[PDB]
């Protein structure tokens, strides 16, 4: 008895994504989709048991029993849709068989990219130097460090709600003497026009 | 009302130690379930209880037992914890079972880490870094960064506090921590967070900013024999003030 | 093959006499009991040897758990019916679900409930609705029809799962279920002519009397098809003799694609 | 509330012949509700070694049961089935008629 769904998908804010699930089970009493935000509990999204498409808000769920196939369709993607999506099937004995989940990553639409690498002010309580790569378009990828004494975190989407403003950023830090923000992200492909303020 | 309430949210255990996870539901549901969730695989049922007064094994019962104490409560017991039982445990309930369409309602989850030796447990160091003046002049915005570093296991909650009230708008905390030594199975972790405010807000000298990390670690009955301080459950924080 | 069916029954009793179960659930393939469960054993058990031999312990274990829950649900539903009827004393609740695989390959599926042995709610799996016989049922109808996904679940179970189970059990029991034992048929006088058949399987048979080559259903006394105890069945039909005229009487028996005529001299 | 009285049919497994071992059957059917008492009688005396099928369910919601015992019919021995049910004020006795 097997459930299969892709490990990860990445789509753009405002767009449409179809998450597939195929199953081979000993009998069939229905197919569920659940949403699970990172660190949170799964919540029920949908149930299908006959063939066809069912709509609930911005989400639709499709089933073909003869193809052993379902998709969960998300329209008008929002950042809040970033989550894992779990497919699960009830077999002839009402056992739920769970797919391993699809992690959905949403790229924010950055209206006015202003890529820059800034040096944060030192803390008198820390030996770390800290650099912030920020305000870059969502097509930029941030590579992890290749220096074992440099730490680089993945990009994070921050939402300044009162200003309806979103921005990507990643953080790099080190306590090494040769660490400089001008070279912190040298292992990533960054925009040609990235702003590096003078030291 | 409350839905499904399970405890504890986080727990560190030494190999051989005993642990009970509690679960209650207040939805007058008949069926209850205990699942574990592990990376790379679907949820696996440990034990379930189709109705008050009956329980049975799921797919991975070995090392566990359950008690359906009454219609509301279904507890999960690890008599002698093993490292393989490191996992995230979810209690769930449904109105009945053996009907097709009824869904599961899940509890918040219980994250357990079982270790051969508690000497690998460390609280975070927490530091706050004030915004770059170049950012302020170029963007009219100001990004503070919080780093919580060197902690193990990954049982932390980071929050920002502005003027003594917790805030969420303008915050982004890494969804996953970074292994400081990614080739080590018990690597300590790092976690970064950002809080971005307007330049005008940062430039008000009365505004105050704090990053706070709650760490879930050892308790009184855990044995400690290391030279360093016992890494108990605790809150570690760092602050900044706005700058005129 | 011939038509075959799979059916599961439930019986709930609100105030049973001491020792008598408050809940029983029994499965059948055709006329053969295949499974049993009740609130005293609290275990699902085979009732045919060809079920015990072909279903592993995990099957019985899992459905034992489900039936313990179905038992409780049945008690709650009966409690609700008897309160809304405002009835005192002991009352019954019954359910029957199942499906048929007809000789021509078409299928049927059905699900219905009874209170005190009388129809209460009847599922229509094509209009996806419940037929209520009175206002207590009408209230239940509204609550069940409000859960549209459950109606779709039951249509799929009746049309696909149940037929799949039926075919699986028919193969398990094929040496019993798919055999033919022809009837032994005789006529005697008792004035009425009795036509008597025994030793046959399957139990479906048609016996009738013809007078001068014409059937006369209104003048015939049809006996029930009855179990003989050894796996076979017996039946009879009688007609009374007109002593005022000579008439040719003949017993006609149809069983499993074979027709037999016994002419009375 | 509608209660249904049992139909009661008494018959041998095979056509009876004296001196030849047989089975005496009592098939009780069409009754509702399900509690019922059934005995097989030999010359008016209750037979001890009597078996019966589990309670069985009909589509019309009534119940049926088969009660049986091995016997050798003789010319003089008379057999019957005695049945009590809530629909019967007194036990009903149906004699085996061959
Ligand atoms: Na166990």
């Amino acid at each position: 008895q097997n459930i299969d769904q892709p490990t990860e998908m990445t789509a753009t804010e405002g767009a449409i994504v179809q998450i597939n699930c195929t199953y081979q089970t000993s009998g069939f009493n229905g197919l569920f989709w659940y949403q699970q935000h990172a660190g949170e509990a799964p919540t029920f999204l949908s149930y299908n048991v006959l063939d066809g498409l069912e709509e609930k808000g911005r989400f639709s769920s499709f089933l073909s029993r003869s193809k052993g196939y379902s998709y969960l369709l998300l329209k008008e993607l929002q950042m809040k849709d970033s989550a894992s999506y779990l497919c699960a099937v009830k077999d002839s004995n009402y056992q739920l068989i769970w797919g391993a989940g699809t992690k959905l990553i949403i790229k924010p639409d950055i209206q006015n990219p202003d890529p820059a690498v800034y040096q944060l002010r030192d803390s008198k309580s820390s030996d770390k130097s800290v650099c912030l790569f920020t305000d870059f378009d969502s097509q930029t990828n941030v590579s992890q460090s290749k220096d074992s004494d440099v730490y680089i975190t993945d990009k994070c989407v921050l939402d300044m709600r009162s200003m309806d403003f979103k921005s990507n950023s990643a953080v790099a830090w080190s306590n090494k003497s040769d660490f400089a923000c001008a070279n912190a992200f040298n292992n990533s492909i960054i925009p040609e026009d990235t702003f590096f303020p003078s030291p | 009302n409350a839905g499904v309430t399970q405890t504890p949210k986080f727990q560190v255990l030494k190999t051989g130690q005993s642990m009970t996870l509690q679960c209650a539901q207040d939805m007058n549901h008949n069926s209850m379930y205990w699942y574990r969730q592990d990376p790379g695989m679907g949820l696996r049922l440990i034990y379930y209880s189709a109705s008050e007064g009956t329980t049975d094994k799921g797919e991975v019962p070995n090392g566990y037992n359950v008690s359906r104490l009454n219609k509301r409560e279904f507890s999960l017991r690890l008599e002698s914890a093993a490292p393989s039982q490191t996992s995230v445990y979810f209690c769930a309930s449904s109105v009945w079972t053996g009907e097709g369409s009824g869904e599961l309602f899940f509890g918040e989850g219980s994250r357990l880490t079982v270790l051969e030796d508690l000497k690998n447990v460390f609280p975070p160091e927490v530091a706050v870094f004030e915004p770059s003046e170049a950012e302020i002049s170029h963007t009219q915005k100001a990004t503070l960064v919080c780093l919580a570093t060197g902690f193990y296991p990954d049982h932390v909650e980071l929050s920002w506090w502005v003027n003594g009230k917790e805030v969420h708008s303008g915050v982004c905390t890494d969804p996953q921590p970074l292994k400081e030594q990614p080739a080590l199975n018990d690597s300590r972790y790092a976690l970064s967070s950002r809080l971005r405010v307007s330049a005008t807000f940062w430039q008000n000298p009365r505004n105050h900013f704090r990053c706070q990390v709650q760490f879930y670690g050892l308790s009184e009955n855990d044995e400690w024999t290391q030279d360093r301080a016992k890494p108990v459950t605790q809150i570690v924080s760092a602050e900044a003030w706005g700058r005129a | 093959m011939r038509t075959h069916s799979l059916r599961y029954f439930r019986l709930g009793v609100s105030d049973p006499i001491h020792g008598v179960p408050e809940f029983i659930s029994v499965g059948y393939v055709d006329s053969h009991p295949i499974t049993t469960y009740d609130s005293v054993t609290r275990q699902k058990e085979p009732r045919a040897p060809w079920m015990a031999e072909n279903l592993a312990p995990d099957h019985w274990e899992r459905y034992t758990q489900l039936l313990r829950g179905w038992q409780q649900m049945f008690k709650v539903e009966l409690k609700r019916l008897q309160r809304h009827y405002n009835h005192s004393g002991s009352h019954t609740y019954q359910r029957m679900i199942g499906c048929e695989l007809l000789e021509d390959g078409s299928t049927t599926g059905f699900l219905q409930y009874a209170y005190d042995g009388q129809d209460f709610l009847i599922f229509n799996k094509d209009t996806l609705s419940w037929l209520a016989v009175d206002n207590v049922a009408h209230t239940i109808k509204q609550a069940w029809e409000a859960n549209q996904h459950e109606l779709l679940y039951q249509k799929n179970w009746l049309e696909e799962e149940c037929i799949a189970w039926l075919k699986r059990f028919l193969e398990y029991g094929k040496d019993t279920l798919q055999r033919t034992e022809p009837p032994l048929v005789r006529v005697n006088r008792k004035t009425a002519l009795f036509c008597k058949a025994h030793g046959f399987y399957p139990p479906e048979i048609y016996m009738t009397w013809m007078k001068n080559g014409e059937e006369i259903v209104q003048e015939i006394d049809y006996g029930d098809i009855l179990p003989s105890g050894d796996g076979t069945y017996q039946a009879w039909a009688s007609i009374e003799l007109d002593p005022q005229s000579s008439n040719l009487y003949s017993c006609h028996v149809e069983h499993s694609g074979v027709h037999m005529v016994l002419q009375v001299p | 509330m509608i209660q249904r009285t049992p139909k009661i049919q008494v018959y041998s497994r095979h056509p009876a012949e004296n001196g030849k071992s047989n089975f005496l059957n009592c098939y009780v059917s069409g009754f509702h509700p399900s509690d019922i008492e059934v005995d097989l009688l030999k010359n008016g005396e209750r037979i001890e070694k009597v078996e019966h099928s589990d309670l069985s369910f009909s589509k019309d919601w009534s119940f049926y049961l088969l009660y049986y015992t091995e016997f050798t019919p003789t010319e003089k021995d008379e057999y019957a089935c005695r049945v009590n049910h809530v629909t019967l004020s007194q036990p009903k006795i149906v004699k085996w008629d061959r």
